[PDB]
C-alpha cells in the first residue's frame, strides 16, 4: 500500500529554523485536507503535533507551524531547542480501502554542521569463520555527526545487495554516533572476489576504505 | 488525564494464540471509537484496526493482511478493549499501540484524528531455541599493518533467546571499548559485536582475550592471538 | 414448425394471429410443466452450478440475425431446468419464500394489461385499486377510517428512503432548492440491530451516516429508552435537530419489537417524526389473537409494511403508509404546473400522480388486491398463527434436546429461530473461549453439505459480536410439522462427531 | 366448480393439481382474447369514465372471508374489460407505446421463475444474462470489448439519480461518512430543455436544484457550447467545483441532440464527469446507415439508455452504463460482512454485490435477452430505420400544407414531429402579437375530440413560454402510412372553421 | 445602476386585455429573475407572480388570485419584461412594480428576497358611466345653532374621470377653506367634499357660494341660502 | 392567507427611539430566516431596510436594526430623526406553495406629542340627497395628534359598520392631521334612528359628536 514519503533525516542548529517535507500520492495526500503530523521519542508515546494542515492541539507552543499544497505536506520547526531531537512521522486519511497511512518518518537532530567526518575500518574473515563454513565482513563507521549514513558494499567493483544489514542507534552516546555494518558470505564465494570495500555516504561528503587485489589486472 | 495501558505481551510460539488488553480510563467508554496501531522494529507504524462509537455504529473495521485471524473486542462495563491475534507468524512481532480518536464522539470531525497514545505492549513470536554463542575473533590479517593505534573485535553469532554479555580482560576494560546493540541476519541469525582499541606496541606482546557469557548456556573466553 | 418461424412472422403481421395463437400456448405449457413440479418434497433443493461452467454448457451469446423460434423455447427450457425453485417446501435459504396461484395469475394479467399507474388516464381501474387497498390498510393500523396518504413502493429500502425523504421534507421544506448544506444538522434515531437499508438512505439522501445514531439494545434486540432518550437531549443540546425515529416492529435477525408506546410519548416531548419499520412484523397486523404485540402502533406517523415478505405476495411489494394527507404530492412535484391539472378532466384527489420520485409507476396492487379477495383476513390470521405454532414447536423440542444453545433470551418472538448447535466431540468443552474457534466453523460446513445433499437449506449468518448462527425462518405458506422433524435430525446426524 | 372453491385448495397443497391447471387455462383463455382483440384497428382505445363512477359501478372491496374462485375469474374480466386497449396502432399517447409477443411471453417466464439478482446462488442463469447483455450493449456504445460497469435500473429517473450518486462519489467518497454538508458546493450542468429526472435526483441526493446550471439552447434544440464554457468558467473562478455535465442525446420534448463530441472537450479541459442521457435516444445505435448523428459517445463516463422505449420491451427497463469499474459497490454498500464475505462457495470476484440504493432486484433481464435474440440487432435497425421513413413521409405532407407549423427548427430529428396546428378561420388573420390566445385552445378541443372519437391519441404539451404544441411521435410499428394520411385529414376535419 | 422604468398603465374597462412594460437598465437581464408585485392604494403590497433566472430555470410561477388570466413574458435581448393581464376585474386597481432578485444566480440565497424596485404604473380599471358633478350643499337645519361661528360645506359626487376643481366665493378664498382628499364610496360614488368656517351672525344676511368645475364636463355654482 | 400583523402606527420625537413589531405565524415568520423589511415614501419606489432578521443593504444608515424572536420580528429605529416618518412593511418566505407574504404595513409619525384637541363636525343629510331618496351623514375631523385617528359610527348606541368609508390622509397642507368620515343610507332605514352619533378615539383623549335624540325621557 501507500507510504508517504519524508527525508529520514534533518537538522539545524539552536534558535534556527527547519522545515520537513512530506510528500504523497493523488489519493491520500493531494486528495485530502486531513494530513497529520506526530512526534515521537524512542520507546515512548506518540504525540500529535499538527491536525488539519496547519492547525495545533492543546499544550504545543506556537513555534510548531503546518501547511500543505498539492500533494505535498511541510512542517516547520522555528527556534530550534534541544529537546525538539525526535523523529517526526506525517499520516493522512486514504479513503475506505486504505484507511489510514503513514510515512517513513523523519529525525530531526539539534546540532547541525558537518562537526566530524566518519573513520572507517574493515575487518576480513576469520580462520574459524571458514573451517565453520562461513565468511564475514564485517565495517565499522566510527564517531561522526550528522546521525545519517548510507552505507555501500562492493566486491570487485560491483554493488552487493544480498546478506547485509547495519544496526541501527541507541541510548548510549557513543553508539548514537557509530555505526556497524555486517556483509555475509559464503567461503566460495567470498574467494571469488579479491576486493572488498565499505563506502559511506554523509553531509560532509564520502569516505570510502577497502582492500587492494593480490592480483596484477 | 486521559490514559490508556496496553498489556498481554512476551515471547510467544508461532502458530499460537494470544490476548493484548488495553485498559482505559478518564472518559465514559461505550461511546467512544478505539483504534489499534503497530510498529515494527527499525521501521514506521501502521493500522491494524479500529472499532467505533457504538452510537455512530459499533462495527470492528480491520486491515488486509490481518483478516480473519485478528479480532477487536469490547467490555464497556469495565473500560477495557482487546486485540486478540489467533495463528501468529514470526512476522507479527512488533509494539501494538493502543489509540483514542482526538474528537468528542458526535462531532462532525470524528474517525479521522487519534489521540492519547499509550506506552504500547512488545510481542515478540519465537524464532526457536538453539545452543549457546558461538565466538569469532576480528583482528588484523597480516603482521603490524598498523598505524599509532590498533583495533581488536570479538563478533559473537548463533545464539537465542536474547541477550549477551560481553566483557574484556575480565572486566578491567571500561574504557576504550565499543560494544554495538545486537542485530538480526538473515536466516534468523542474532548477531553482535564489540571492538577494543589498543596501542600498535602492545600487539602480539601483550594478552588481549574477549569474554562471552549467556544465561540459559555456558560462558566463552576468547584469545587475541599473533597475526604471524 | 418452429424451425420455419421466426418473432417478426407473429402479430401485428397480417399472418401472424394463428402462429400468436400457438406460440403463446406452448410457452404457458412450459410454465404449467415447471409450476405443479415444484411444490414436491422428492424433488432436491438445490443442485449448485459455477459460473464458467454454465457459459460453456450453453450459448448465452446475444444475437446479429433474428433466430428461429424453436431455439427460444429451448432458450426457455434451459433457463427454467438451471433455475432454482423459489416455490420449495425445504427450502429456507430467504426470507422471500414460496408462491401463492392467484397471485402469479394476476401478476401475468398484469404484464398483459401493461400500463403506467402514474395517471388515471391510461391506468383507469388499478388507480381506483390502490386507493381502496391503501385505505383498508390505514384502517387497520389505527388511523381513524383509512384516511393518510400512501404509495406502492419496490422494495423496503426505496421505502426507507421516501420516510426519509418525506420526514426531513416535513421538518425543512428548503431541500429541493437549497440542498443539504444550507440547513441544520439533522439527527436521526433508529434501533442498534436496525437494518443497512436505513444507513445506506442516509448516505444517499446526503445526510450521512455518522448523522444517523444507533441506540443500545438488550438481549432481545430491542432498543434502551434512557439510552435514547439522553442521546436525544445531548444533541438537541449541541445545536443539532431530532427530525427522525425509526423504531423496529420485528427486527430481520431476531424478530425483535421496540417499545413503541414510549418511542411515542418521546416523540411528542421532542417533537419527533415516528419511523415504524414493521416490513418483517406486518403480518400481524391481520390477527385479532395476537394485536398487543404491536401496542403503540396506533399513534405513528409513517409505517412501513412489506406484504411480499409476509402475505406471499409475488416479488417486490412494499407499502410506505403516512399519517397526515398531501405530504407525498409536495414533497415530491419539482413544478406547480405538472400537466394534471386543471385542462384534464379527472379530479386532483385521486390523481395526483406526481407524488413520488419515480417517473413511471409499476401496478403493484393487483396481486395483492386479488389475493386478498381470494384468501381474505381470515387466511392471513390462519397463516400466521400456523407458523406461530411452528415456531412454538421448534423452540419446545431443540431447547430441551442436547447441543443445542440460543442466541437470545426466551421463546422466538416472531418466528425467527436464531440457534447455535454444538457437535458431540464439543459438547464437553464448558471451558470459556476457547470453544469460539470450532463453532465458528460449524455453520459453514453444514451449510456446505446440505447444498451438496439438497435436502434441506435453512440460512446462516454471524452478527457483529455473535460467531456464525443458525437462522431459521417461517415464511413458507408450505411448511409443516414433517419438515421441522426432519431438520431436527438432519442437523444433529449431519453434525457430528 | 369455481362456485365453492378457494385460494386454499389450489396449490402448494396435495389435491391442488387438477384445479390449479384449469384455473390458470382460464385466466390464460380471457388474456389470448384481450389481446387479439386489442391489436385490431376497428376496437376502440378508451371510453373515458369518471374516478368515482368506475368505483361505484362494482364490488372493489376488500373481503375478510375468502372469496369464491368465481368471482376472482370475473373480477379478472371486468378489469381487462374496463383496461385500456394498448395494442392498438393509431395510439401514439406514449413514448413506450405497444406490446411485444415474444417480451409478453418472457415477462410471463420472468414473473413464474420468482426470484431477484440479490446473490448469484438464488438467481444463477440470470445473473449471468445481466452479465452478456449489459457487455453487449457497452460494446454497442463503442467501450473496448464491452468494458466497464452496469446495472438495469427500474427506470431512467433511478438510473439518472444512481449515476448523479456515483458522479459525487467519484470526486469524494466523504459524502457517506458525512453528507453533503462536509463537501464545497458541487456544480452541474445541463441542457436548458431537460427532463424533470435530474430536478428531482438533485432534490433527493440533497444538492439541490439552484446548485444545477442550465445552459442555453439554440434554435434546433441544442446546448450551445459558448453559454456552457461561461458557466464552467463562472463556477470554477468563484471557488465551487464543476463535477457532473449531462448532456442530452434525444431530449424527451424534442428529439434534439447535444453535440456530444464537442463537449467531450470540453469535459476533458475543466476535468468533468460526462453523463450523456440517451433514454429517448438509445434506438439509434442499433443503425448503421443513421449513426453518424451520435459521434463523440465513445468519451462518455455514465450513460442512461432506455431499451423499453426504444426496443419495445415491458415497460420500466432502464440501463445504466458506467466507464470505470468498481464504482457501484463502493458507493452504496456499507461494507459489507453478510453478501460480500470472502468465505462463500464461490469466490467473490463474480460479484454482484449490492450495487444500488435499492436492497435486491427483479430478474427483468430475460426479456430484453430473449427479445434481442428473437428479434436481433438487424430487427432493431429495421424498427428505427421504418419509424424515420414515416417521419419522412408526414414531414412531406405537413411541410406542403397550410396551416402547419414546426416548432423547432428544419425538418425531424429522430422521430419526433413537434407542431402548431391552425383552424381555417385563424389562418387568415395578421400578427398583431395575441394571436398566441387562440391558438392555446386549440390542442386541449382537438384532444377531447380525438379521445372521445377514439380514433386516434397524440400527445400535447405547452413547454416554458411556448403556447401549447402536438408531440407527435413514431415509436409504434403497427403503424402504416395510411394511419398518417388519416390522422392529417382528420386534424383538418375536426379543427374546421 | 440597476434602474427598472414600467409603463403600459391607464384607465381600463373590466374583461378587457392590457400589457405592461418594465424596461430594465444596469445589469444583464437574461441572467436575473423578475417579480411581479402590486400596490392598492392604501391596502398594503401583494405579490403577482415570478420568473426565474434561465440559467436557474425560466418558467414563470403566479399566485393564485392571477392564475391563468395573468401572464409574465422576457424579451432577454433587450433587456425588458413584460406582464400581460387579460380579463381584468375592478378587483385588480393598483399601482403594479417590476422588481430584481437581491442576490446573483450562483449564490446559495437566490430567489429569496428581490430589491431594486421600479417607479411603477397605475392602472385603474373602472365601469362607471355617470355624466358630470353632483354639487350637494352641508349647511345648518336651522339657524344660529352653531355658537360663535359656523361650517359650510359642498358635497361633489357622481364625477367621473377624477376630479373636480373647488374654489369658494369665486376664487376668493385659498386660505381658511379645507378641501379634503378624493374617496370611492359604495357602488361607485367618487366623492369629494370641502369646508368653509365663517361666523354664526353673518348667516341669511351674507351669501356663501361654492363653485366646482370638472374637465370633461361643465361647471357648478352654489349658495347658502338663509335655513328658516 | 397570512397576512402578518403590524400595529397601524408609531410615533416618537427627534434623538429617542422606536421599534416596530411584525408577527406572524409557525408557519412564516416563525418557521424562516429569510424575512425583510421595506420603507415606503409616498411618491417613491420601496427601499430594502433590513433582511435575513438583521442585515442590512448598502448606503442604509447605521441607526435601523432588526431583530426577531419566535414568530415575531421587530424593526427599531435608533436616533430617530423627522425624515424617518414612512410607511415601513414587513414580508418573510412562507415556504414553497404560497412563496412570499406580506404585513399591514405601519405609518411611523415623528412629533410624538399631542399638541391639539381635535375638532369634530357632523352633518345631517343634504336637502337635495333627501328628495332624490338618499341619506348622507358627513363627519369631518379638523387638526388631530399626532400621528393615526379611528372614528366608529353608533346609531341609537348600536354599531353602524355598513355604507361608510374614510378619506385616506395625503401630504398637501392640513391633509395629513384632517379626516372626512361619510356615512350612506336611505331616508326609510334612517329615520328609523333617533339619534347618530360619531366618535373617535386618538392618543391625546377620547372625542364625541352627536346629534341628540328627537324625542327625550
Amino acid at each position: 500500500q501507500s507510504a508517504l514519503t519524508q527525508p529520514a533525516s534533518a537538522s539545524g542548529s539552536p534558535g534556527q529554523s527547519v522545515t520537513i517535507t512530506c510528500t504523497g500520492s493523488s489519493s491520500d495526500v493531494g486528495g485530502y485536507k486531513y494530513v497529520s503530523w506526530y512526534q515521537h521519542h524512542p520507546g515512548k508515546a506518540p504525540k500529535l503535533m499538527i491536525y488539519e494542515v496547519s492547525k495545533r492541539p492543546s499544550g504545543v507552543p506556537d513555534r510548531f507551524s503546518g501547511s500543505k499544497s498539492g500533494n505535498m505536506a511541510s512542517l516547520t520547526v522555528s527556534g530550534l531547542q534541544a529537546e525538539d531531537e525526535a523523529d517526526y512521522y506525517c499520516s493522512s486519511y486514504a479513503g475506505s480501502y486504505n484507511f489510514y497511512v503513514f510515512g517513513n518518518g523523519t529525525k530531526v537532530t539539534v546540532l547541525g554542521q558537518p562537526k566530524a567526518n566518519p573513520t572507517v575500518t574493515l575487518f576480513p574473515p576469520s580462520s574459524e569463520e571458514l573451517q565453520a563454513n562461513k565468511a564475514t565482513l564485517v565495517c565499522l563507521i566510527s564517531d561522526f555527526y550528522p546521525g545519517a549514513v548510507t552505507v555501500a558494499w562492493k566486491a570487485d567493483g560491483s554493488p552487493v545487495k544480498a546478506g547485509v544489514e547495519t544496526t541501527k542507534p541507541s541510548k548510549q552516546s557513543n553508539n548514537k554516533y557509530a555505526a556497524s555494518s555486517y556483509l555475509s558470505l559464503t567461503p566460495e564465494q567470498w574467494k571469488s572476489h579479491r576486493s572488498y570495500s565499505c563506502q559511506v555516504t554523509h553531509e560532509g561528503s564520502t569516505v570510502e576504505k577497502t582492500v587492494a587485489p593480490t592480483e596484477c589486472s | 488525564e486521559v490514559q490508556l495501558v496496553e498489556s498481554g505481551g512476551g515471547l510467544v510460539q508461532p502458530g499460537r494464540s494470544l490476548r493484548l488488553s488495553c485498559s482505559a480510563s478518564g472518559f465514559t467508554f461505550g461511546d467512544y471509537a478505539m483504534s489499534w496501531f503497530r510498529l515494527a522494529p527499525g521501521k514506521g507504524l501502521e493500522w491494524v484496526g479500529l472499532i467505533k462509537s457504538r452510537a455512530i455504529d459499533g462495527t470492528p473495521q480491520y486491515a488486509a493482511s490481518v483478516k480473519g485471524r485478528f479480532t477487536i473486542s469490547r467490555d464497556d462495563s469495565n473500560s477495557i478493549a482487546y486485540l486478540q491475534m489467533n495463528s501468529l507468524t514470526t512476522e507479527d512481532t512488533a509494539i501494538y499501540y493502543c489509540a483514542r480518536d482526538f474528537y468528542d464522539f458526535w462531532n462532525e470531525f470524528s474517525h479521522r484524528t487519534f489521540d492519547f497514545w499509550g506506552q504500547g505492549t512488545l510481542v515478540t513470536v519465537s524464532s526457536a531455541s538453539t545452543k549457546g554463542p558461538s565466538v569469532f575473533p576480528l583482528a588484523p590479517s597480516s603482521k603490524s599493518t598498523s598505524g599509532g593505534t590498533a583495533a581488536l573485535g570479538c563478533l559473537v553469532k548463533d545464539y537465542f533467546p536474547e541477550p549477551v554479555t560481553v566483557s574484556w580482560n575480565s572486566g578491567a576494560l571500561t574504557s576504550g571499548v565499543h560494544t554495538f546493540p545486537a542485530v538480526l541476519q538473515s536466516s534468523g541469525l542474532y548477531s553482535l559485536s564489540s571492538v577494543v582499541t589498543v596501542p600498535s606496541s602492545s600487539l602480539g606482546t601483550q594478552t588481549y582475550i574477549c569474554n562471552v557469557n549467556h544465561k540459559p548456556s555456558n560462558t566463552k573466553v576468547d584469545k587475541r592471538v599473533e597475526p604471524k | 414448425n418452429y424451425a420455419f418461424l421466426h418473432a417478426t412472422d407473429l402479430l401485428p403481421a397480417c399472418d401472424g394471429e394463428r402462429p400468436t395463437l400457438a406460440f403463446l400456448q406452448d410457452v404457458m405449457n412450459i410454465l404449467l410443466q415447471y409450476v405443479v413440479k415444484s411444490f414436491d418434497r422428492s424433488t432436491k433443493v438445490i443442485d449448485f452450478h459455477y459460473p464458467n461452467e454454465l457459459l460453456q454448457e450453453y450459448n448465452w451469446e446475444l444475437a446479429d440475425q433474428p433466430q428461429n423460434l424453436e431455439e427460444i423455447l429451448m432458450h426457455c427450457q434451459t433457463t427454467l431446468k438451471y433455475a432454482i425453485k423459489t416455490g420449495h417446501p425445504r427450502y429456507f435459504n430467504q426470507l422471500s419464500t414460496g408462491l401463492d396461484m392467484v397471485g402469479l395469475a394476476a401478476d401475468w394479467l398484469t404484464s398483459t394489461a401493461n400500463t403506467n399507474m402514474f395517471t388515471y388516464e391510461i391506468a383507469p381501474v388499478f388507480v381506483l385499486l390502490e386507493y381502496v387497498t391503501l385505505k383498508k390498510m390505514r384502517e387497520i393500523i389505527g388511523w381513524p377510517g383509512g384516511s393518510g396518504d400512501g404509495i406502492f413502493s419496490p422494495g423496503g429500502a426505496i421505502s426507507n428512503m421516501y420516510a426519509m425523504m418525506i420526514a426531513r421534507f416535513k421538518m425543512f421544506p428548503e431541500v429541493k432548492e437549497k440542498g443539504m448544506a444550507a440547513l441544520p444538522r439533522l439527527i436521526a434515531f433508529t434501533s442498534e440491530h436496525s437494518h443497512f437499508s436505513l444507513k445506506k438512505g442516509a448516505a444517499a439522501l446526503g445526510i450521512g451516516t455518522d448523522s444517523v445514531i444507533l441506540i443500545k439494545c438488550d438481549e432481545r434486540g430491542k432498543m434502551i429508552p434512557s439510552d435514547l432518550e439522553r442521546r436525544i437531549l445531548e444533541a438537541k443540546q449541541k445545536g443539532f435537530v431530532p427530525f427522525l425515529v425509526s423504531a423496529t416492529a420485528g427486527t430481520t435477525v431476531y424478530g425483535a419489537f421496540d417499545p413503541l408506546l414510549a418511542v411515542a410519548d418521546i416523540c411528542k416531548k421532542y417533537k419527533i417524526w415516528m419511523h415504524v419499520d414493521a416490513a418483517w412484523g406486518g403480518g400481524l397486523l391481520m390477527s385479532r389473537k395476537h394485536k398487543w404485540k404491536l401496542s403503540g402502533v396506533e399513534r405513528a406517523n409513517s409505517v412501513t409494511w412489506n406484504p411480499h415478505k409476509m402475505m406471499g405476495v409475488p416479488l417486490q411489494c412494499s407499502a410506505l403508509l403516512v399519517r397526515e394527507e398531501g405530504l407525498m404530492q409536495n414533497c415530491n412535484q419539482m413544478h406547480a404546473s405538472y400537466l394534471f391539472q386543471q385542462d384534464k378532466h379527472y379530479d386532483l384527489s385521486y390523481d395526483t400522480g406526481d407524488k413520488a420520485l419515480q417517473c413511471g409507476r409499476h401496478v403493484d396492487v393487483f396481486k395483492l388486491w386479488l389475493m386478498w379477495r381470494a384468501k381474505g383476513t381470515t387466511g392471513f390470521e390462519a397463516h400466521v398463527d400456523k407458523c406461530l405454532e411452528l415456531a412454538e414447536y421448534l423452540y419446545n423440542i431443540i431447547k430441551n434436546r442436547e447441543g443445542y444453545e440460543m442466541v437470545f433470551d426466551g421463546k422466538p418472538q416472531h418466528t425467527n429461530v436464531c440457534f447455535w448447535y454444538i457437535p458431540p466431540s464439543l459438547r464437553t468443552l464448558e471451558d470459556n473461549e476457547e470453544r469460539m474457534s470450532r463453532l465458528s466453523k460449524v455453520a459453514p460446513v453444514i451449510k456446505a453439505r446440505m447444498m451438496e445433499y439438497g435436502t434441506t437449506m435453512v440460512s446462516y449468518q454471524p452478527l457483529g459480536d455473535k460467531v456464525n448462527f443458525f437462522r431459521m425462518v417461517i415464511s413458507n405458506p408450505a411448511a409443516t410439522h414433517q419438515d421441522i422433524d426432519f431438520l431436527i435430525e438432519e442437523i444433529e446426524r449431519l453434525g457430528q462427531d
